[PDB]
């Protein structure tokens, strides 16, 4: 921001948001997959318990 | 639906300041195009008048 006049920042902050927003969806989609992995393990624990 | 036709006279150098989302004196303190704009900028010389 403070380097540029905002009408340019609107462009740049995309490549930040587009980057970070993605990096979340990577991390999130990971957790969901990893959650199910624990999920099946938790079901096995309930079965053994 | 409803158009706004507003006109004025500026210098032949400062007209590049007239652009939606730029800086310089005419767009800084004189006349301000918005951040999200639709219309056309029509510009010509009237040096003979």
């Amino acid at each position: 921001l403070s380097r540029l006049d905002k009408v340019e920042a609107e462009v740049q902050i995309d490549r930040l948001i587009t980057g970070r927003l993605q990096s979340l969806q990577t991390y999130v989609t990971q957790q969901l997959i990893r959650a199910a992995e624990i999920r099946a393990s938790a079901n096995l624990a309930a079965t053994k318990m | 639906t409803n158009v706004y036709a507003d006109s004025f006279v500026i210098r032949g150098d400062e007209v590049r300041q007239i652009a939606p989302g730029q800086t310089g004196k005419i767009a800084d303190y004189n006349y301000k195009l918005p951040d999200d704009f639709t219309g056309c900028v029509i510009a010509w010389n009237s040096n003979n008048l």
